[PDB]
């Protein structure tokens, strides 16, 4: 009986460690003997340790996660795809947590419960990746969302943080209800919720004249929920406001971790499933709308966080183009784009968190940064040129596949939209380089140097960005491996 | 409760025991298993101590880190031992004590 | 004609939730309550479908959804309370500072 | 609202639901015509494809 | 499809679902399992039974 | 007919939830929608769910809403708005949703027209399943804690998040 | 690839105008709902509804004008010349955009820009 | 003056910059800051999805794919 | 069988009639306290706990040891939450 739980050793460990950290934090934060010490950094270090130990347990026991698969079948399904997705998610959580210690210390955010909620949302995303049924998928999504709603309002005395929390809660509950309606429609039409049963019932018919309208609308409503989750237009307007209003570590965590978990969910619910190109048209049109709106709105922005939010919207559009084309290379390029965007976003948010010690708010605040910190200005410029897609930087892969799929799938309007949006994006990205290098403002802002954690992470991500294309084979091979694990 | 240990991907090494008991897996711990366990417990205690100095609770923080490390280290060692006994990991040592005994 | 009538009951509850969203631009408490109506309509669909198909999976999910609804209402009202405390009012003109 | 306003609204809604019942009965009565129309249109498409596949 | 009935016995449509699933478990063309699939869906929704009975009702009403 | 009565009561009560000027009144009309839903569930034969909707939705959730909305003392001016201008947009959206969505089961679940013949003698009765009857409570309890226990525990995790969030967001200790 | 229709240039123009009027009504409804009400119209319901219905009527008229003149000029160009290309419809889109949108916007450069955009959107079709 | 600093500029970087600045302005005001507008956008997106991907069977008798995209682009020139 | 619920409905109707008769015969001759929200939250959590206990309590005879320990884990998570409540002063009205 005990050995059946080898399939869930990582989750058992991380949940138990989170419980331990909760008890430790509550017991010693209320202690008069120790003068009620802030424990955000202590619990943060212990939780980074817990995340790393979970990653070791998951990575080392690669075959053991598939043990007792018949017994666990009606709860989840673990395979190669979920294995690598979960490893990536844990690494992203670890990097995000490592970027939080200066924020805890200098801002004096003393709440250790922030770390505990991040850990619980990580457990939720772990369960999302391995979900293989609509019920499990919904429950894990909801655990994740509730943790995010709480942490987005963590600065409970701030107008911005409370506003972001309120908008987040209302719109997220709305979208979750829509998705649950879709699940109910599918269940009523097919009498099934397991992904295998859904795969069998739907395969071979798609829209054959006598089309189950219940299955169609279930797919539609579930897709609307997923598109809300990935910040895709027109279900996107929550994301810029929430990203801006939340505390910057919260924004950093939301811009990376939840995308990996929900794209895993999207690939396992639909690609593994079967319906007409209708859903592919849904993601195609949403990708086009996302690129256009993201580009223009980012061009309009004067603040750094809002610009990064709209940039992320544009890039999810670029990524969803790979889902729409419905090929093995489409899934491979989607995974590659998600990986590269995650690394680039962590680079950018390490820079933003480093500059937030001096309260960077506007793009104009970066004036004369090439003088006051030359190495930092170059690192941010490498990231911005990677964002713009200029070769030989790592960001060029997304542009390359966007145009490759279009000229193959036969699309030319898509190629035109990609060209125009790429040029607009290049403009509003190089505006930041112009501000740091070309302008000569009357008043300068001198920024406090960053801590060791952010500098190490920045150095590693900058080396990856400048040099990934010299030796890119492991990423290509591992993404190809994952793409095939979905079908065979 | 009907149980079934059958894994999706078959073992690539001789199966010494397909469902080893808890006590048997623990008794199968090798010196490498005790090395992994001790390293994880020591690193965790060290991180607890170093992260606990600023709040002033280095002792209790050491205890909490050590508990996390003991749990994770036992889990990792049990994983390795059970996987060796089930043939999922290279287990030439377990096969020696099976052919001989 | 039983099933269609149960389903249209759930349908009117869902539609009323959508309408409550549409009609309450200045009343975000009723926006939250409309969302709760939508969640009740989905919970009923699962129960009705579970009865209709002679399958217990609808009921398990119905209980778990009730748990989700409870948690989401609790946290939503918490966020409402803190927003009210910060501003001293619930009017939507004071929760529109983030824009652009 | 007044109690009588609520009851008048309930009576109106009861009438609306009985009308919905009439609509459902009507939709049920026209299943055969709809399937027949679907079959004729499918035959049209299939004949057109078979004649176009000839060339 | 799960087999758990709402009264503690095997679900009404579970055998049809299984037969559909065994069929699809070795037929490489899904069109080979069409009959069993529509049998399972007919158990779920009784669509063709009710349609035929409504035909009978319609003819009776016409001849009255 | 009884379904028509419950449907009408739920329709009017829900309209009152979304259209009452006083939010406290909106919460009380929400309790009436939940009571009506419980009656519908009793008609379905699911007594445990019918009672649990009273225990949880009215006994716990609606009490939470009532407690919060009463202590807010919301003045009508901050939330009032004339809704006549929303008749066209609501008309369009509601009509689209109505036609597409109130008849979504009609093609899949074609109703059986009630003939002028006793089709209630064609009821076949199987006594094998009636020897020992399970309640809806026992049927649910047979499954929750063994074959689908992971979802049960994840729901517990959701509740724990709710407790922690409630404390961290609102607590001001004295 | 196109062989499913019964056509009819007059019927084409009439149906295009009807479709445009429907689209304009819906678009005007959305526009009216999106905007707020002026401060001196918040305690009174009727003027807001009147303004919404006026917006619906105006935008329905404008979109029906586009949808009618576009199709009519496209057919009249393809009939009198008796050649089928994207060149016909491009001129129709140009004239529809220019005429109606310059009447509404009261400007010649706006009419030219609308005509050019409409011609491009028809050339890509 | 007529070509280089004239038409080529207006039908070029001068004109292109102006129109894209105005478009970015217009799109930015869409993010109005009102939670009602965002929920309304989600509802309208769901309605558009339903209408286009299911309610496009018998609409083709009255509509043309040409006129559909004609009206969308023509919308940008309003007021 | 739901047959035993009809007498309850008639009972409700009669009780309402009696209440209306009793209440109608004489007609012939700005401070928010967070602790109430908090007590509501705790009540909601433990109300859901009682809800999940009813199927478990009637089903202990068939779920045997596995169901017992799954419920125990559920309680453990919720009791960790309750301990967090206790230590943070949510249970103290002073």
């Amino acid at each position: 009986m005990f050995n059946l739980f080898l399939a869930v050793f990582p989750e058992i460990f991380i949940i138990n460690a989170t419980f331990i950290l909760l008890i430790h934090g509550v017991v010693f934060s209320t202690s008069k003997k120790y003068d009620y010490p802030p424990l955000a950094s202590n619990v943060g270090w212990l939780g980074l340790l817990s995340v790393l130990i979970t990653l070791l347990l998951l990575a080392a026991g690669a075959p053991l996660l598939t043990i007792a698969h018949l017994f666990w079948n009606n709860l989840f399904r673990r395979d190669n795809f979920t294995y690598f997705c979960q490893i990536f998610l844990l690494l992203s959580t670890a990097g995000t947590i490592s970027m939080c210690f200066d924020f805890f210390d200098q801002e004096r955010f003393d709440a250790f419960e922030f770390i505990v909620l991040i850990l619980l949302s990580t457990c939720g995303m772990l369960f999302m990746i391995s979900a293989y049924d609509l019920i499990a998928m919904y429950l894990a999504i909801e655990l994740q969302s509730l943790c995010f709603y709480v942490i987005a309002a963590s600065k409970r005395k701030s107008e911005f943080s409370t506003e972001a929390g309120l908008k987040y809660l209302i719109l997220g509950a709305f979208s979750s209800g829509i998705l649950l309606f879709g699940c109910s429609m599918i269940y009523g039409s097919t009498g099934a919720t397991h992904f295998d049963q859904l795969a069998k019932i739907l395969t071979g018919y798609e829209i054959t004249g006598a089309r189950s309208s219940g299955i169609f609308m279930g797919i539609l409503f579930i897709a609307v929920g997923f598109l809300f989750k990935i910040t895709a237009v027109p279900f996107h307007m929550w994301a810029p406001d929430i990203y801006e209003g939340s505390p910057t570590p919260v924004t950093a965590f939301l811009s990376i971790a939840p995308k990996i978990s929900i794209f895993a969910n999207i690939l396992r619910v639909f690609i593994y499933g079967s319906y007409g190109a209708t859903l592919q048209q849904i993601f195609f049109f949403c990708s086009i709308a996302s690129m256009i709106l993201g580009a223009l709105a980012a061009m309009a922005q004067t603040k750094v966080k809002r610009l990064l939010a709209y940039s992320s919207i544009g890039h999810v559009g670029y990524i969803c183009i790979g889902f729409s084309c419905g090929t093995i290379e489409g899934i491979q390029s989607l995974l590659i784009g998600i990986f590269i965007y995650a690394l680039m976003t962590m680079d950018a948010f390490a820079i933003v968190l480093a500059l937030r010690q001096t309260r960077v708010k506007y793009i104009a605040d970066l004036g004369a940064l090439a003088k006051t910190n030359p190495i930092l200005a170059i690192t941010f410029s490498i990231t911005m040129f990677s964002y713009a897609g200029i070769p030989p930087l790592a960001g060029f892969c997304s542009k390359f596949y966007l145009f490759f799929a279009a000229l193959g799938c036969g699309a030319y309007f898509l190629a035109l939209v990609g060209v125009v949006t790429s040029v607009i994006g290049c403009f509003y990205y190089i505006r930041l380089v112009k501000r740091m290098f070309f302008d000569t403002p009357r008043t300068w802002i001198l920024y406090e140097p960053m801590d060791r954690n952010k500098s190490l992470l920045l150095a590693m991500t900058s080396f990856f960005i400048t040099l990934f294309l010299l030796y890119p084979s492991p990423l290509f091979s591992v993404t190809h491996q994952m793409a095939l694990s979905l079908y065979l | 409760m009907n149980t079934d240990i059958t894994a999706l991907e078959k073992a690539q090494y001789p199966v010494v025991d397909r469902n080893p008991a808890f006590t048997k897996v623990v008794g199968n711990f090798s010196t490498l298993d005790y090395l992994r366990f001790s390293t994880i417990t020591g690193i965790s205690v060290t991180v607890g101590y170093l992260s606990g100095i600023k709040p002033g609770i280095k002792g209790p923080s050491m205890v909490t880190g050590g508990l996390i490390g003991l749990m994770g280290g036992f889990m990792y060692a049990y994983q390795n031992s059970a996987g060796r006994l089930m043939g999922f990991f290279p287990n030439d040592g377990e096969v020696a004590s099976y052919q001989k005994r | 004609m039983d099933l269609i009538k149960y389903f249209t009951f759930s349908m009117i509850i869902f539609i009323l939730g959508i309408w409550g969203i549409l009609l309450n631009r200045r009343n975000i408490l009723i926006m939250l309550m409309s969302i709760e109506l939508m969640l009740l309509a989905v919970n009923l669909n699962f129960l009705v479908f579970s009865v209709s198909l002679d399958d217990m999976m609808g009921q398990v999910f119905a209980l778990l959804v009730l748990t989700v609804a409870a948690a989401e209402s609790a946290i939503g009202l918490a966020i409402f309370v803190i927003t009210f405390r910060v501003r001293g009012t619930i009017a939507v003109e004071f929760i529109n500072s983030i824009q652009g | 609202v007044k109690v009588l306003t609520y009851f008048g609204m309930t009576l109106a809604a009861f009438a609306f639901w009985q009308s919905m019942d009439k609509v459902h009965v009507w939709i049920a009565l026209h299943q055969d015509e709809k399937q027949e129309r679907m079959e004729k249109e499918a035959e049209v498409r299939r004949v057109r494809a078979e004649l176009l596949r000839k060339a | 499809a799960s087999g758990w009935g709402i009264t503690g016995n095997k679900g009404r449509c579970y055998d049809f679902w299984m037969d559909f699933s065994e069929c699809m478990s070795h037929c490489r063309e899904p069109k080979d399992c069409t009959l069993l699939r529509e049998d399972y869906l007919e158990c779920l929704h009784h669509s063709k039974e009710f349609q035929r009975r409504n035909r009978i009702y319609k003819e009776e009403q016409r001849k009255l | 007919m009884i379904l028509s009565v419950l449907s009408s009561l739920a329709l009017v009560s829900g309209l009152m939830v979304v259209r009452a000027k006083n939010p406290v009144h909106s919460v009380l009309f929400f309790i009436l929608v939940f009571c009506d839903t419980s009656g519908l569930l009793l008609l379905l034969g699911l007594d445990f769910f019918a009672m649990i909707f009273l225990v949880v939705y009215i006994g716990a959730i609606a009490v939470l809403f009532l407690f919060v909305v009463m202590m807010f003392h919301i003045q009508i001016a901050e939330i009032h708005e004339e809704v006549l201008r929303y008749l066209p947009v609501s008309g369009i959206i509601g009509l689209i949703f109505w036609w597409e969505m109130f008849f979504i089961l009609d093609n899949e679940s074609i109703p059986l027209l009630p003939t002028q013949r006793n089709t209630t003698s064609l009821r076949y009765t199987v006594y094998a399943g009636k020897v020992r009857s399970w309640t809806n409570l026992e049927t649910l309890g047979n499954l929750l804690y063994t074959y689908y226990f992971v979802w049960f525990l994840v729901s517990s995790l959701i509740l724990l998040v709710a407790m922690i969030g409630a404390i961290v967001l609102t607590m001001h200790r004295t | 690839r196109y062989l499913e229709e019964e056509d009819g240039p007059l019927m084409k123009t009439i149906k295009g105008s009807i479709t445009g009027f429907g689209a304009g009504t819906i678009y005007g409804t959305i526009l009216a709902t999106w905007k707020d009400v002026p401060r001196v119209e918040r305690n009174v319901a009727l003027p807001g509804l009147i303004r919404t219905l006026k917006m619906m009527g105006t935008h329905g008229l404008t979109f029906a004008a586009i949808g009618g003149v576009y199709i009519g000029v496209e057919q009249l160009v393809q009939n009198f010349r008796s050649k089928r290309d994207f060149y016909n419809g491009a001129i129709g889109g140009f004239v529809a955009g220019a005429s109606v949108l310059g009447y509404r916007a009261r400007s010649i450069p706006t009419a030219i820009a609308a005509g050019a955009t409409l011609a491009v959107t028809s050339a890509l079709i | 003056e007529a070509l280089d600093k004239g038409a080529i500029e207006i039908l070029g970087p001068y004109g292109i910059s102006y129109t894209f600045r105005r478009l970015a302005e217009r799109i930015s005001q869409l993010q109005s800051g009102f939670v009602y507008h965002y929920a309304f956008a989600m509802l309208l997106g769901l309605t558009l999805f339903v209408t286009f991907f299911c309610m496009w069977d018998s609409l083709s008798s009255w509509v043309d794919n040409r006129l559909s995209f004609i009206l969308i682009v023509s919308s940008f020139y309003t007021k | 069988m739901m047959l035993e619920f009809a007498p309850i409905f008639i009972y409700l109707v009669i009780s309402l009639l009696v209440s209306l008769i009793l209440l109608g015969v004489p007609f012939l001759f700005s401070r928010f306290d967070i602790r109430f929200y908090l007590v509501s939250i705790l009540f909601l959590i433990f109300d859901l706990e009682v809800t999940f206990f009813f199927p478990w309590a009637v089903s202990l005879n068939k779920i045997d040891l596995f169901g017992f320990w799954s419920m125990m884990a559920f309680l453990f998570i919720l009791t960790i939450g309750f301990l967090y409540e206790w230590k943070r002063g949510a249970l103290d009205w002073e």
